[PDB]
């Protein structure tokens, strides 16, 4: 790993704002990762911190970074219900449609969970709705398999 | 009554023989340990779920246990922990005074009737309820250093051959073993069971049914057909005893004839029951015993007798086996009681020497000789009366009492010596005048003495507890005192004392003694000039005394107060904790750079390394570890630069610097855990339905602001783990039912192969044993092996993991905390610099206030005992002061009287206060009882100061001053006597350094500087008070 | 004394009984026959029923009232929730389904399994990434327990 | 009784919206007073006797 | 079961957890062929029966888990003991209408 | 090895603790006597009839 990098992991995760500032106007290494390869923006994407992920991407952030399994951090914000944070890493070149090593895209994990915002946001920026995953389910599946129908009524 | 005996000097050996045989009986059969116990009664309620993590833990057991601990007598809180070494830990705490075995048993039953509602494999693995002593009286390492045997042959030969005989020797309570028995080990081939459309579910049933005991019956069992001539027991079935049997097991036949094997789908051997700890002695795989103390047993005989015992079992040892003691307090306990046999020795014979060096014969010198002996003996015999033991602080309570046992023999004697000179009267009807003067004031004395000390015996909490250890012994002690000094000294000074003349005052005799007379009754004419001088305008001192006064209070209150003094106990520890996710192998890296390190920059003091990779107070895991360092002997590191404090920072300055953790070093409490006089322990908690992670940001939040405040705030830190990744595998349901494949068939070979399954036992050399079921581990290392394993389907087939899972990576805690029942995390911290730790936590209290709804909190630490036993000190001490004040009025007869006396207190106050701060000590136990003899030598010295005074007057009709002076005269020499005996006789205790050292210095200065200051101070001041007090009213 | 010596007797039974008394948890409690007090709990804004306010007690107050020294039996007058499954003989039969296999179905997908870690000990040489493994996980909502697979 | 209250003041403050506490069936109340009242009758003989 | 195995598996777990136990003078144990196994404890002359119950309950707890499934289900009684009978109350049958 | 129970044990330890039962209970008579009659001669003089 990195010096600094260890320190920018920690910051991201409880959104120290403040240090993850001063960190980067020291160049710690924005794209350091713990063991599963979670990056700051992966971090700060999960935990809802979005004054970090802007940071971030303004320094260099990969913003279609992925894990150990495949995830990056669209998947993990859509996910979690982080809306906004959702938006900026669509803004700045997200892969909409980014697949981990299950065949999940963001808009399986946002239906899932029931965030409709997050949804109907990565139906904007072109998410595919047919998009299946290794056993062959759309989000539109999970949708009638929650017993979501505003849901499911979205997914048309 | 002194009278009485002054008629019956035999009556008086006879009561002074029977309370030296029951002291005498007293000593022989009276307990021995380090220190009483002080901590409330506690128990722990430890479960085990082999596999599961944090939140399964608390979730299926954890919670379930903690809603049925419901109708327990005296419980003050209860707390627990679920971790993902699949641990949980439930402790109880009960009120201070509550029966630990009634507690125990109270709890023990209320989770008999939960266990049904436990998980099967938990309620396989047991759960223990134990009291919560955490005092060990020693530690026995066992390594091997032939390299013959793994800490796992280590640990099993312990268990079989070890434990059960020390258990059963004298004077032993518990006894914790340091790894486990062997246990079967099945370690599974997933890519060999698949090669046979086999699951680690065929595995286990194979097991279980070739692993058993089978009840038969009997031939000619009753009731039997007439003529039958046998009747025999019918054996069948019976457990494995093995590795051999086990490999042998049938696992499947194949229809081409051939027959698959156990030993032919996984590896057999006989390993641990766990693996997460790896423990090591200087680098050698070791085992252990931890030992504590039996309840009234002698600790120094118990570690002999574990010592002959562990000596008797040594010559069926395998070779490379030796034992070792890394840890062991009784050389600690002799030292301990081998210096206070000194200090009281000494203290006997400084008092025959001064003794010798004022008064001019050797009956004299012999009287004191034998009236401290027998009040020592006696309050031993007392001590035991109230179930007492000898340790570290009964023992000091009695050197700090020395003063005031010397101060009654010289007293009595003194005074009959002086009136003898000052009149011709014979030794008999000189002691019966000389009692006639004192005996009165004595009984005073005793009344405001125990007015002074048994208000402290009134404390509550751990704190009370400790406060009680000396409370009881000085008033005891102090008590049997008045008591000899009323029966058995004057019958001895009628007895054994020689006449003489009136007037002879030694001025008229030989050398040196001569000259010493003759000068003594110099600096007495100018002292008695001095004090006439004095209360030729007392204005000036009264000036003096606030000037005194007033400096008593403002070095008091910059004096830092604090617990018990550190020491130096030979062994220390170094903590070791690493990133999330650190396996097991890095920090093995750092603990082993660790031990190097003591065993290399400092070989000239570390004696032994115990590195015990996987164990961290505050949270198990692969990331932690810890290093006991056991020392050389003390007469081998002399200078500070050698002691566990001076090498400590130079080790933890060493390892400031290891960049893959942090690793510090640290000396440890002088009893039981945080103890931190600066210190708080708060408890952060979930009053709603809020959930780990709104909690986490509670925390996080009180955590910045409690930064924001380092000026009555330092050191808040959570007490917990941070989340870390977790391996989130999903079951599809759908695709399973699809294929054919069944869910527990999954889980189990899931949970088996990847977390272990205790599947049954087995017998080893005569001794049932688990058998343990899990993957080899190239296995099961990565996520790529879970695609590994199979699961055979109904149809036959085999199916991969892969083709009914999916993962991701989350995160979560591998450390759930909880108090009371809800979910909560633990905060320590202390008041900063000159800040009050109630200050410190009132600050606390108004920063949770600002907390997101539903976020409560509470006091749990030292804390919990603080904010109830808040305080009584004042209200105890108005208590003792009022006392104190009824005792005098009523000795005097006088309501103003008292007064001139209770002056005195900050007199010698002051100079403990100055010696105090001067040495750099601080006002902690032995410093503030030191205090309150001080106190008390000075207040006697008063009482008999003005009680002769007071008498002059009535009595011979001599004025106001006249009378003053006369007193202080006639008690000038008694009261110096004693405080050269006794500043001589604690001078040994401040100097002491190494070896219990830190209590000696503690008890040392804050009473060498008080005494030379009331001593110095009284004789001038109190002179001072009886007479601006008689001028007023 | 008395309370420890019923129970000694008490546990000589526990295993002769059927599982399903274990299961609801049987007492031994020393107290007096009647009430010492009765602490009542409403709602003043109506905004939760009397089924609402006893799932509340029962889950917020009960629990640290029953460990109060001095507290040796606290009946609740009302009742914890608790996930609730209403079947309708007319479904299951349509789909060919009995209780049985309902009861079956959630003791299988409303589980707490135990799964190990990653590179748990004992390791093999050179082992860098330890985590905890999670499959599994207890229900907590009705729309988990709706969607429960059948068949 | 007291530790009853104790326990259930640390519980009030987190209760939901209207949810409250009342009090309708007391045994101890009673005893309390009771005991305090045959006190206030003693204050009175020592002043009648007085 | 048979003695030998009664006794390793049960009689020698529970022995072994039963120190730690205050004015314990001695103790005593039988094992059998008909699987039963009895642990006798004695005390010093002036102790407290009650609590020495309890103290022995208390150890055998930690060994309960370790003792064989079908030895728990027949369940094991931790009680306060003597070794002979104060009296023996026969019952018989007169009018010949009643077996043993 | 062997060792002495029940009914053997109580015996031994019976006669194991006689002579200074005998010796204390001397000493205690002896100690009475001198205190009461206040003398060494007195209490001497009778316990040599024992
Ligand atoms: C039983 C219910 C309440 C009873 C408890 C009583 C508590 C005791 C309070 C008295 C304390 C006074 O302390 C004690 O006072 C008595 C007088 O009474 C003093 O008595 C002495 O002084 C007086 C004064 O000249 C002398 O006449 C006398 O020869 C001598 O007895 C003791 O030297 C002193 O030690
Ligand atoms: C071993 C112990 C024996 C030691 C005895 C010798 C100690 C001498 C040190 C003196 C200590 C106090 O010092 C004492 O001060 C008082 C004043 O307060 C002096 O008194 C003198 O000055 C004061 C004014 O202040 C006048 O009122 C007084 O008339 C005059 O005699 C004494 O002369 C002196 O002795
Ligand atoms: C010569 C005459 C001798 C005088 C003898 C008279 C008896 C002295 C008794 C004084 C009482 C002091 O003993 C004291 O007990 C009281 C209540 O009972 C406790 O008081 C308790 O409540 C007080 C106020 O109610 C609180 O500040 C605190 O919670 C606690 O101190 C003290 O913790 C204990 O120290
Ligand atoms: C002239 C002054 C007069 C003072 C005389 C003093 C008389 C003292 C009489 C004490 C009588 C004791 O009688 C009471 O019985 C208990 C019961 O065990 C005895 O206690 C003794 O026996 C127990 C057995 O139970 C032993 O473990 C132990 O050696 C001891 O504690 C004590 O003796 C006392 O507790
Ligand atoms: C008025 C006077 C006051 C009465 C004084 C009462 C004192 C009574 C003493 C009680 C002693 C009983 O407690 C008992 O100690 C004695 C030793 O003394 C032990 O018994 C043995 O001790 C010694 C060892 O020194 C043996 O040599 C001796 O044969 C025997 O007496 C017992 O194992 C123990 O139980
Ligand atoms: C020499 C004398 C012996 C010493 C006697 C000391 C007795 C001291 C007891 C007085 C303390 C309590 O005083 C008492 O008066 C209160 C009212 O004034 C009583 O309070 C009562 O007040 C009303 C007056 O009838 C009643 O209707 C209420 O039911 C009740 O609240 C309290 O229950 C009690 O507190």
């Amino acid at each position: 790993g990195s010096d600094l990098g260890k320190k920018l992991l920690e910051a991201a995760r409880a959104g120290r704002d403040d240090e993850v500032r001063i960190l980067m106007a020291n160049g710690a290494d924005v794209n350091a990762a713990d063991v599963v390869g979670w990056t700051p923006l992966h971090l700060a994407a999960y935990w809802g911190h979005l004054e970090i992920v802007e940071v971030l991407l303004k320094n260099g952030a990969d913003v279609n970074a992925y894990d150990t399994l495949g995830s990056t951090p669209l998947h993990l914000a859509a996910h979690f219900g982080h809306l906004e944070i959702v938006e900026v890493l669509l803004k700045n070149g997200a892969d909409v449609n980014a697949k981990d090593d299950n065949g999940i895209t963001p808009l399986h994990l946002a239906a899932n969970r029931g965030h409709l915002e997050i949804v109907e946001v990565l139906l904007k920026y072109g998410a595919d709705v047919n998009a299946q995953d290794k056993f062959g389910k759309t989000a539109f599946d999970i949708s009638i398999n929650n017993g979501n129908e505003d849901l499911a009524e979205i997914l048309q | 009554m002194p009278n009485f005996f002054i008629d019956r000097p035999i009556f008086a050996w006879v009561i002074a023989i029977i309370i030296m045989l029951a002291g005498g009986l007293a000593i022989l059969k009276l307990p021995v340990a380090q220190y009483p116990t002080i901590a409330p009664p506690a128990v722990t309620i430890s479960a085990s779920y082999p596999g599961a993590d944090a939140k399964t833990v608390q979730d299926t057991v954890t919670q379930v246990i903690e809603q049925n601990m419901n109708g327990i007598d005296n419980l003050m809180y209860m707390s627990s922990n679920s971790d993902s070494t699949g641990t949980v830990q439930i402790t109880l705490t009960f009120e201070s005074g509550t029966d630990a075995d009634i507690a125990q048993v109270q709890v023990q039953n209320k989770l008999q009737l939960a266990m049904p509602l436990l998980p099967q494999e938990v309620q396989q693995q047991g759960v223990s309820v134990e009291k919560s002593s955490s005092s060990f009286l020693m530690v026995v390492g066992v390594i091997n250093t032939d390299g013959t045997m793994t800490q796992e042959d280590i640990s099993d030969y312990v268990a079989a051959n070890m434990k059960d005989a020390i258990s059963r020797t004298s004077g032993v309570g518990d006894v914790q073993l340091f790894g486990s028995q062997y246990a079967m080990r099945i370690w599974m081939n997933p890519n060999e069971l698949n090669k046979f459309q086999l699951t680690p579910v065929d595995v286990i049933t194979a097991i279980k049914a070739q692993n058993a005991q089978v009840a038969a019956g009997q031939l000619g069992g009753t009731p039997p057909v007439k003529g039958q001539q046998l009747n025999a027991s019918i054996i069948a079935q019976t457990r494995l005893t093995s590795t051999e049997e086990f490999g042998k097991i049938l696992l499947k036949v194949n229809q081409d004839g051939s027959r698959v094997l156990l030993r032919d789908v996984a590896k057999i051997e006989l390993g641990g029951e766990n693996y997460d700890i790896i423990a090591e002695f200087n680098g050698q795989p070791a085992s252990g015993l931890g030992i504590k103390l039996a309840t009234g047993a002698n600790a120094l005989d118990t570690a002999a007798a574990i010592r002959a015992e562990l000596a008797k079992m040594e010559p069926f040892f395998p070779s490379g086996l030796k034992i070792v003691y890394p840890y062991d307090t009784t050389p600690f306990v002799k030292i301990s009681i081998h210096e206070v046999v000194k200090t009281l020795v000494e203290a006997i014979i400084l008092v025959f020497l001064v003794m010798y060096l004022f008064l001019q014969n050797f009956r004299a010198t012999l009287i004191p000789t034998i009236a401290v002996p027998v009040v020592l003996l006696g309050t031993f015999a007392v001590l035991a009366a109230f179930g007492f033991s000898i340790n570290t602080l009964t023992m000091f309570g009695m050197v700090l009492a020395i003063g005031l046992l010397v101060d009654d023999a010289i007293v009595v004697v003194e005074n009959v010596e002086r009136v003898m000179a000052e009149e011709g009267l014979p030794p008999k009807e000189a002691t019966r005048k000389s009692m006639g003067q004192i005996q009165g004031a004595l009984v005073g004395i005793a009344m405001v003495l125990s007015a002074v000390f048994v208000p402290m015996a009134f404390f509550g909490g751990s704190t009370g507890a400790i406060y009680r250890q000396f409370s009881i012994t000085i008033v005891s002690a102090m008590a049997l005192s008045v008591l000899v000094a009323l029966i058995l000294t004057p019958a001895l000074c009628a007895t054994m004392l020689k006449p003489i003349a009136k007037g002879d005052h030694g001025e008229g005799k030989k050398g040196f003694f001569g000259w010493f007379n003759r000068m003594f009754e110099k600096s007495t004419h100018h002292y008695t000039d001095s004090v006439g001088g004095i209360l030729r305008s007392t204005g000036r001192y009264l000036v003096l005394y606030l000037i005194i006064v007033v400096g008593m209070a403002y070095l008091f209150v910059r004096l830092p107060s604090s617990f018990l003094p550190d020491e130096d106990q030979g062994v220390f520890m170094t903590m070791v904790q690493l990133p999330a996710g650190a396996t097991q192998e890095r920090t093995q890296k750092v603990l082993n750079e660790v031990t190097h390190y003591y065993l290399t920059k400092e070989k000239n003091n570390v004696e032994s390394v115990f590195a015990v990779n996987g164990f961290g107070f505050a949270g198990r895991g692969q990331n932690t570890g810890i290093a006991f360092v056991s020392l050389k002997d003390w007469a081998d590191r002399p200078g500070e630069e050698n002691k566990v404090e001076a090498i400590t920072m130079r080790a933890t300055r060493a390892f400031s610097q290891i960049k893959d953790a942090m690793v510090f070093a640290f000396n440890l409490p002088a009893i039981v855990e945080l103890g931190t006089a600066t210190g708080f322990d708060f408890e952060l908690i979930d009053q709603a339905g809020l959930g780990h992670e709104k909690l986490t940001q509670a925390r996080n939040q009180l955590l910045a602001e409690a930064a924001k405040h380092p000026d009555m705030l330092t050191s808040v830190r959570p007490n917990g783990l941070e989340d870390t990744p977790q391996f989130k595998i999903d079951i599809d349901q759908e695709k399973a039912q699809a294929l054919g494949v069944s869910i527990n068939d999954i889980n189990t070979t899931l949970g088996a192969a990847w977390g272990g399954s205790y599947v049954n036992d087995f017998i080893d050399r005569g001794r049932v044993k688990k058998v343990y079921v899990m993957s080899e581990a190239k296995y099961r290392m990565l996520p790529d092996d879970i695609g590994d394993w199979y699961v055979r389907a109904a149809d036959g087939q085999m199916v991969p993991f892969s083709a009914f899972s999916s993962s991701r990576w989350e995160y979560g805690s591998p450390r759930l905390e909880r108090y009371n029942g809800l979910p909560s995390m633990e905060i320590l911290g202390q008041a900063a610099p000159g800040k009050s730790t109630g200050e410190a936590m009132e600050l606390m209290e108004q920063l949770a206030s600002k907390l997101p709804t539903g976020v409560g909190y509470d006091w749990t630490g030292m804390s919990y005992q603080e904010r109830l036993s808040g305080n009584q000190a004042p209200s105890l001490y108005a208590i003792s002061l009022i006392v104190v004040f009824l005792c005098l009025a009523a000795l005097y007869e006088s309501w103003s009287i008292p007064f001139s006396v209770m002056l005195v207190v900050p007199l010698g106050v002051i100079g403990a206060l100055l010696a105090a701060t001067f040495r750099g000590l601080t006002n902690d136990v032995y410093f503030q009882v030191g205090l309150l003899t001080t106190i008390g030598l000075s207040a006697k010295n008063a009482i008999l100061i003005v009680e002769f005074a007071k008498d002059l007057m009535d009595k011979e009709g001599k004025g106001l001053i006249e009378a003053t002076l006369d007193a202080v005269r006639m008690r000038l020499r008694p009261i110096l006597m004693t405080s050269l005996a006794f500043i001589l006789g604690v001078m040994p205790l401040v100097i002491s350094t190494g070896a219990g050292s830190g209590a000696q210095n503690a008890v040392g200065t804050g009473v060498m500087g008080g005494m030379v200051t009331a001593t110095v101070l009284a004789i001038f001041f109190v002179p001072v008070f009886f007479v601006v007090v008689r001028r007023r009213f």
